[PDB]
DNA sequence: TTTTTTTATGTACTCGTAGTGTCTGC
DNA sequence: GCAGACACTACGAGTACATA
């Protein structure tokens, strides 16, 4: 039913795959957990990657002309087909019937996918704390204090980090047991 | 070191705390709620943190860590539950046990906890530091006729009643599995919080889950009871230990038998018992045993044995474990067999 | 043509709550009186054998434990969370199967989320289903999370064979043992099946039918396929007497009955039988020779054995003592003669012919 | 161990055998029932020392001039011999002194020298196995090729790494299945100029090849479907390699 | 045409329409009426012995499955798809080795793949072959995905000995069990496929074939390839009789008659004859014993004579009628004895020749007589 | 170090040719038959007992099918495939030491390389020996092979018995049952083996390798290589009779005698001598069994004896005029179960003695 | 209260460890 | 560069099971 098409560039979708396919490593419990969601709405791409407990997705403009819809495809096969081909090669996408066609002029692959109405997400809540808080200084707070974590412990919560809040200031405690750490930026 | 029973280490648990404790024997859940009940006075107590450690060979001490350090967030001493190895610990994991006594802080305590150990295992190092202080105690499973007064006592504990045929069955078919009979006594009591159990359905929630060492297994061939002999067969079903260790175990007593019925002219057979102690809780119930049997009998069950000894080692025979229910249920009814076998 | 799947009887008619579920008086009233009542242990390992309903029931304590109303021994008809269990997806139910789940590189990142806050719905509950293929270690993982379970979760497990498991974790789980079905309880099940739907039936048949299925309800639905696909949408007597060549048992003890005698087509019907089904013939005449030399106890014992044979307490014991010890014995030496030169034969089918040709060939 | 005779000395740059047998390596029988398949075949000419591994499906010769007299000897090693060897090799400056036996091999690397036993065996004639007619030959750049192989590789059957080559005039289309069924398919333009042809072959096999070689400009050889390819660079000819077909 | 290209029997004459099966009735009308009704059950396992059919009823069935139109219990030979799973290696049908994947690690990869949607034809038919061979780990894994797998998954499980699977695996499939052919049944295909191959055949040889099958068919037709290797491209009763090994050469019915009149002398003549033909000596006794156990049989019930031995049934008739039970027994006894000590008498002819001698001598109503006193 | 290392005979003359090997007819004319008419086959399997020739078969036709004339019925010999196959360097013929070689790893191994083309030959023949002692894996993972190979590969099996193969893989292979080497054919094939090999030999010494041998080439020629060390140079009758330990004399038939007369005293005097001479037990018997069945035919037939059962005439009519026919069949079992005793008794003369206690315990009275 | 006592050979599985390819923001 | 990550793949051991 769906048919999406895409039109993109390698340097602006190899970054993207990387930090949606990261963690998505190893063999999930859904099949699809272990495949990638590819959402065109828009002038937009939405890369999603999930593993039950953390969801990436990465937004890519689409300057070239494109069509809607959605779709999953295995995550390491794609990463695959991206990678690897011409700088600065132009990577075409029309997902027909069953399976996703790439092409790169000279290439051409087809890749099974899986429907898009079994990929899970999470569902939407109120963010009770907003802030925009500048990246260096979040940079600072991670790693001052993220050298003491305690993972694996028998307490199934001293493997995270805490985070307060009070007015105008923020803190990271590092619950580690015999180690304690605190940020105060 | 004081080697004392659960019973007494009670008692130990509501005083002040001896040290390190140590609690000992084979035990099928006994081990488990003894564990629970310490955790239970401990939490009431400072120690709250329950490390679990394995102790084994060829495993290294992350204890140390516990023992050199001090928590430091929520401090609230701590205890080090370890887990004895089957066999008993090796001459390393005891003089390292002694070392994290040299390093233990005053808000740590030591469990131990495993089967019985070996006499050098016994007097390690670790243990002979520890017998200042710490305490020892053991426990193991009620035997057969120790069952129903124990399940009694548990039922009125547990503030549920039960009766004498429900006793019989539960003593039938939960022998020895104080887990299987726990849970049983749970379901009866869900089941019906009447509080009236008598037999209406203390079967239907029971089933046959129980273990059956081999050395009782002749304490029914003895009187030659068919169909009580056919019971415990199928009930040795679905445990179902490898053939040599019931063979091994009934050519050792049917050998003993016809030395015995060899000697019975000579000095009597309690005296003659006197050389076979082989401790069958008198052995009497091999006097009563050799009441009822002659000498063309032992004749016609060592010919079946031995044949069966060939029958499954040979040629590697599948039948052969059945073959155990074959040869125990033949000699019920044969006062002597007219040769037509004589294997 | 490519229309109307009538899909597996197997999974179409699975139980959707406790008053569908055939059998197993205890263990129904067991959970429901402890769903009432806030007693639940954060472990409970069901047990029983193949297709009985220990994976249904497991689907039911999801249901139950997650719902609106709340923990209820009362289905909940439908509801948001629960209904969503009627299908496979489920957020607050993971169903982990362990046998493709057995190393730790998957278990320990599984039990991992215990720590995570529960889905929609309390009481975050995953079902194990057959845990006897858990590794060592994933057992010691298993272990490490039962000692100090997160109050706000709870999780089912599920095996077929108990006995593998270590007796720590045993010994922990709150253990309820389920019953294979009686004869009785899959007849009317399948009984019930039937009229459900359209298909007409006999009632020989359903016995046929309960009697192969050896106990298991799942066992009697597969073989209920297979009667109406053979009997052209028609579970009548004859596609169940093609089955019959499968479930036919009694064999062994009928030619020993007719062997002190001359019954004329009782031994050629029971050879036929036997070589169309192709039994080991050393077993076969090896249960003779049992069969025979319990005969013989029973003759120099009135009540010998008892327990033999309950079913034929009526026409074995007949031999059992009208004939001769010394007949018997005579049968005993044929047949072991038999028995000691049957590989010998040309076919072991002519040897055991040949063997009960000379049991004939005297008296 | 005493000296031997049959004794031949060498005088290389270590650089010079690690070409070699980083040349014809990948090619070496693991644990196969042809016993002799094992090790590679050292081969002395008066041109060069030539060494030939094959697995029976994978046939690499390479062939660097050595500058002196050789008589002519045919030795195999062991794959054990062969590892430790490659791994002794560095630097590239100091002289390696190869010393041949009746049944060992040693070497002077350095200070040092080490010794392997040799394998007892009849290795068979490599040059028999080479095609003997080049009829249809197309050159194409290496690394496109390398590049357009690994592609199509990416979704080729797991177990069976195989793809399927269709040389057209000027052309190569690389087709690539799986279970789980992927096609995979890419087109290259290559200087050739003959008959049509398919032939399918295994993948991981020639993308060994062509990062054994990794020249400019590759040409390979081949006449039939059933025929073995021959792979070589386009401007020497000291390295081949042969690739045996999938399906027929 | 005649398509002269010589490539094994069996291959080239696997079943390729619903028709062509050799008449295994109670799994063909089962799958057929199961197909025609819509109850497409989503895993069936195939036991049977050796070369019946399961392997080609497997493939069968996935044909009509896979067939371009609606599903149809008769597939067509003319579909792309019907086409493909006919020259194999067909897109949809995965057809799994499972004696080379008995690991779990490709088990565990196999229930991975399985979520993705075929891409041709409706379903995707999972044929793992020699399914008894999965390890246990293998088995537990499978054990999920068969209760409940995805609507487009079928599994055709086959295999030889059904038993050796865990019994939950058993319950979670369909069983068909593929009976072992008759006789007649194996010579009409023989004779199908030799009159198709335009090869000249004699009834005698196809009877001694089918006979030698052992009731399968593919043993039939490897015989039968054999056979047509032995003679000069030709199935005769010579060659098959010569290259088998039976005794139809001057039967085996004298020698037993020469025993029963206790004719040492038509014995020695026979034996002779034999010996001079060069027959294999344990060969003969089996065909006495044999000869023996049917005479028995018929005198118990005369219908006991195959329509294959319908050559000799007069002579057959009127041995069973004359000679006790009790000194076939021991005849019967006498050369089962002799065939166990064949192998450690000091010949094979000298040990049947005395085997016959005893069992001549021990004759109650004409014994061999007792020399002077 | 020798030519190669086959200055053995065993090695030296297994056969190159179709024309050159000895017997077999049946499976010669049968593989010439397929290789010639075009009905070919991808599994054959031959079965016999050892030193038959299975694996010579094998190899021949290994040859036949990859000889550069074409599928030839007789293979070249000269032609460079079949050198390289006589050298072992073919890398097409992958022989198998299933014996050796039983792990289902490398089954798994080289059935995963079976698709590819052959590097020169026509067919890649997989030559498996010694089949019957692959694992049971090894053996259910050979069959969709086995089976349905591609149109290139061939296998062939030579096991030594074909009932240990599960009835799957025995019912996708033609057997080919080798049929057991008589004795003039032994004969005759050693009398030319040796005029080949230019050594002098006398026919009685081959008559007696011949049957000493119970149908074996290998066997045979292992044993007249035996008989060439010690017998120097020459295969002398006298040398193979004290090697094989044969009963020259005529003590056989006077133990037989004293044996059915219940002299016990007479029996045990006899076999006193016989092991002070040096006899051989399993040889004794055999004459003994032979001796009692010459005696049973002349009790049923006269005229039957010959040449020196027809010389000893005097003794055996008499025996069989005085022996009752049902003691000698009893006798004869006896004898023989004996016979089968021998290797399960630690003394093979105690074993005799055994046996002829228990053959005099039939009339035990004095 | 400490008490007797079957193997060889093969096949899988899962957990460490060890060695090596490959390549990423450092 | 680049070392350390990081992955990935192979090997031994300990254990569980099967079959002759
Ligand atoms: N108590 C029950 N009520 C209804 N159906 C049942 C019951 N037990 C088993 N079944 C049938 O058997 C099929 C498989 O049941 P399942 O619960 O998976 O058995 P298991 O205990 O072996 O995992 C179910 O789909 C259902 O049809
Ligand atoms: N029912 C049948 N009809 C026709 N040929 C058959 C039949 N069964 C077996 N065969 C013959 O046997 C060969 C292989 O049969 P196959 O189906 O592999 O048996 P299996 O069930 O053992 O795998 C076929 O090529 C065919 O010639
Ligand atoms: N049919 C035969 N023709 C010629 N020589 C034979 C024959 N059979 C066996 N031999 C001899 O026996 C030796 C071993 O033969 P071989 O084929 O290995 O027997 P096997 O079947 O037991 O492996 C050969 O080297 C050859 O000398
Ligand atoms: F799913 Be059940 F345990 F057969
Ligand atoms: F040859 Be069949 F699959 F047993
Ligand atoms: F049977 Be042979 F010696 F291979
Ligand atoms: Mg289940
Ligand atoms: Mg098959
Ligand atoms: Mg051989
Ligand atoms: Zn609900
Ligand atoms: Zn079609």
């Amino acid at each position: 039913g769906p048919h999406m098409k895409f039109t993109v560039e390698r340097e602006h979708l190899l970054k993207p795959l990387q930090q949606v396919s990261g963690p998505l490593g190893g063999r999930p419990t859904l099949p699809i957990l272990g495949n990638l969601l590819l959402q065109v709405a828009d002038g937009t791409l939405s890369l999603t990657g999930t593993d039950l407990e953390m969801e990436m997705v990465a937004r890519v403009a689409l300057v070239q002309p494109h069509e809607p819809g959605a779709t999953t495809v295995p995550a390491r096969k794609f990463f695959d087909i991206c990678r690897g081909l011409p700088e600065g090669a132009e990577i075409a996408v029309q997902l027909e019937g069953e399976r996703m066609l790439v092409r790169s002029g000279r290439s051409r692959f087809s890749l099974s996918t899986l429907p898009a109405a079994d990929f899970p997400n999470l569902d939407d809540w109120q963010s009770e704390v907003e802030f925009t808080l500048p990246q260096a200084t979040m940079k600072r707070l991670i790693e001052a204090t993220q050298f003491s974590m305690a993972h694996q412990d028998v307490r199934y919560y001293l493997n995270g980090m805490l985070f307060e809040t009070e007015g105008e200031e923020l803190r990271t405690v590092a619950t580690d047991g015999h180690r304690l750490a605190v940020c105060s930026m | 070191m004081i080697r004392l029973y659960p019973e007494q280490l009670r008692a130990q648990l509501n005083e002040g705390l001896r040290a390190a404790y140590l609690l000992l024997g084979n035990d099928p859940l006994l081990l488990q709620e003894s564990q629970d009940a310490v955790r239970q006075v401990a939490a009431a107590q400072g120690f709250e943190e329950h490390h679990t450690f394995s102790i084994d060979p060829n495993t290294d001490w992350n204890a140390i860590f516990s023992l050199c350090q001090a928590m430091s967030l929520f401090a609230s001493r701590q205890t080090l539950l370890l887990l004895l190895p089957e066999n008993g610990p090796n001459a390393a994991i005891n003089e390292q046990l002694l070392t994290l006594t040299g390093l233990l802080h005053d808000d740590l305590l030591l469990i131990v906890r495993g089967n019985k150990l070996s006499k050098a295992q016994e007097n390690a190092a670790w243990f002979t530091a520890l017998a200042n202080r710490s305490v020892q105690v053991t426990c193991q499973t009620p035997e057969q006729a120790q069952l129903p007064r124990w399940v009694a006592a548990r039922a009125k504990q547990l503030n549920l009643e039960l009766d004498d045929a429900a006793n019989q069955v539960l003593c039938y078919c939960y022998e020895g599995n104080l887990l299987a009979l726990a849970q049983a006594l749970e379901r009866l009591s869900l089941l019906w919080p009447d509080g009236k159990l008598t037999l209406p359905r203390v079967e239907q929630a029971v089933n046959d889950a129980a273990h059956f060492t081999p050395f009782h297994w002749v304490d029914a061939l003895l009187m030659g009871k068919s169909k009580r002999a056919l019971h415990i067969l199928q009930q040795l079903r679905l445990e179902g230990s490898e053939p040599v260790i019931l063979l091994r175990t009934l050519q050792r007593e049917l050998l003993l038998l016809v030395n015995l019925k060899r000697q019975s002219a000579h000095t009597p057979l309690r005296a003659l018992f006197d050389k076979h102690r082989v401790w069958q809780n008198r052995r009497g119930m091999m006097g009563e045993a050799l009441n009822r049997l002659s000498q063309t009998q032992l004749r016609q069950a060592v010919q079946l044995l031995t044949r069966t000894e060939l029958t499954l080692k040979q040629d590697y025979g599948q039948s052969v474990w059945a073959e155990l229910e074959g040869l125990s249920l033949l000699l019920c009814h044969k006062p002597l067999a007219d040769v037509f076998i004589d294997g | 043509g490519p229309h109307m799947s009538y899909q597996v009887l197997a999974r179409k008619w699975r139980p959707q709550t406790f008053a569908d579920v055939v059998g197993q008086e205890h263990v129904l009233t067991a959970l429901a009186n402890g769903l009432s009542l806030g007693r639940i242990h954060h472990a409970y390992l069901f047990s029983g054998t193949r297709g009985v309903g220990k994976t249904s029931i497991a689907r039911l304590l999801a249901k139950g434990l997650n719902c609106e109303t709340g923990i209820t021994a009362t289905p909940c008809g439908v509801c948001d969370n629960c209904r969503e269990i009627e299908q496979g997806r489920f957020v607050d139910l993971i169903e982990i199967d362990a046998a493709s789940r057995t190393k730790v590189e998957d278990t320990r990142d599984l039990l991992d989320n215990v720590q995570y806050a529960p889905a929609r719905g309390r009481f975050k509950v995953y079902l194990i289903d057959e845990v006897h293929m858990l590794s060592r270690h994933s057992f010691n993982a298993l272990l490490k999370t039962l000692e100090e379970p997160p109050e706000h979760v709870k999780f089912l497990l599920a095996t077929t064979d108990p006995q593998k498991l270590p007796v720590t974790i045993l010994s922990r789980c709150l253990q309820f043992h389920l019953k294979a079905l009686d004869v009785e309880q899959i007849r009317h099940q399948l009984e019930h099946i039937l009229n459900e739907e359209h298909i007409a039936h006999e009632p020989r048949a359903l016995q046929l039918l309960a009697r192969a299925a050896e106990g298991s309800l799942r066992d009697a639905l597969s073989l209920t396929d297979q009667a109406i696909a053979s009997g052209d949408g028609q579970v009548s007597t004859q596609a169940v007497s093609a089955m019959l060549g499968t479930l036919d048992d009694d064999q062994a003890l009928s030619l020993v009955e007719a062997m002190v005698e001359a019954n004329g087509e009782r031994v050629m019907a029971l050879i036929n039988e036997a070589a169309a089904r192709g039994i080991e013939w050393e077993a076969l005449l090896v249960e003779m020779l049992g069969l025979l030399h319990r005969i013989a106890m029973v003759q120099l014992s009135p009540a010998a054995l008892g327990n033999d044979m309950a079913a034929i307490e009526l026409r074995m014991r007949e031999l059992a003592r009208t004939i001769p010890p010394t007949d018997i014995q005579l049968y005993y030496q044929t047949l072991l003669i038999g028995r000691k030169e049957l590989p010998y034969a040309p076919d072991r089918r002519m040897g055991v012919e040949m063997t009960l040709l000379r049991a004939l060939a005297f008296h | 161990l005493d000296d031997w005779q049959s004794e031949v000395e060498f005088t290389l740059p270590q650089a010079t055998m690690k070409r070699l047998i980083e040349a014809t390596q990948f090619s070496m029988a693991h644990q196969d029932v042809r016993y002799y398949l094992n090790g590679m075949l050292f081969e002395t000419e008066g041109e060069e020392l030539r060494t030939v591994a094959t697995d029976g499906h994978r046939l690499a010769v390479c062939s660097m001039p050595i500058g002196q007299s050789l008589p002519s000897h045919s030795v195999i090693v062991p794959r054990k011999g062969v590892i430790e060897l490659m791994r002794m090799l560095d630097g590239g400056d100091n002289p390696l002194r190869v010393q041949i036996g009746s049944n060992n091999i040693r070497a002077h690397v350095g200070d040092f020298i080490f010794t392997s036993k040799l394998v007892d065996g009849r290795f068979p004639d490599y040059r028999r196995v080479l095609p003997k007619n080049p009829d249809k030959h197309l050159e194409a750049g290496c690394d496109l090729l390398k590049q357009a192989f690994a592609r199509a590789a990416i979704l080729s059957n797991e177990k069976f790494r195989g793809v399927r080559l269709y040389v057209s005039e000027n052309q190569l289309k690389i087709t690539a299945n799986n279970p789980e069924q992927e096609e995979a398919e890419e087109i290259l333009d290559v200087t050739y100029s003959g008959a049509e042809m398919e032939i399918g072959f295994n993948v991981s096999y020639v993308l060994d090849v062509l990062n054994a070689l990794k020249c400019e400009n590759v040409r390979m050889m081949l006449t039939d479907s059933v025929s073995s390819v021959q792979i070589e660079d386009a401007a020497s000819q000291s390295a081949a390699y042969v690739v045996m077909p999938m399906r027929l």
